[PDB]
């Protein structure tokens, strides 16, 4: 058949191909379009109204 | 007039407690917000014990 045989680690390396089956999907991002608000960091923090609101405080 | 405005200081401190009484009951009932009543689960762990077993995929070899 005139062929040639292979080195001993020719099959044991990475084959890279150009297949033309198309790959199925990206691994697209859940979306939770209601999760727990935290405060932000650019709300703005003025005092408290009458303060603590404790017991003879403020 | 001193003992109307600590009157009327007092009373909006009781709408301002029974406001507040009322958003925590609504915060404990739901547990929605970040403030109160929320355990934080992170899967920060999982998150680098998955990039770790990608990252050994690579080192896998001879
Ligand atoms: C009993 C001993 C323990 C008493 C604890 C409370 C004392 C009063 C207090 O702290 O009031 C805070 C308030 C100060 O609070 P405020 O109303 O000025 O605003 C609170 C603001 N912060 C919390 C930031 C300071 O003090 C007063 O109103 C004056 C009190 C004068 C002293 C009265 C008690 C005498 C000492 C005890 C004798 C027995």
């Amino acid at each position: 058949f005139d062929w040639d045989r292979p080195s001993y680690g020719y099959f044991s390396r990475a084959k890279v191909i150009q297949s033309a089956r198309e790959a199925p999907k990206k691994e697209e991002k859940v979306s939770y379009p209601d999760a727990t608000p935290g405060l932000p960091e650019d709300y703005p923090k003025p005092p408290a109204k009458y303060g603590s609101r404790f017991h003879w405080l403020e | 007039e001193k003992s109307l405005h600590y009157l009327y200081e007092e009373n909006e401190k009781a709408q301002i407690r029974l406001l507040e009484d009322e958003v925590r009951r609504k915060m404990s009932e739901r547990n929605d917000y970040q403030a109160y009543y929320y355990r934080p689960s992170v899967a920060k762990y999982h998150r680098i014990s998955k990039e770790a077993a990608d990252e050994l995929e690579a080192l896998r070899g001879d």
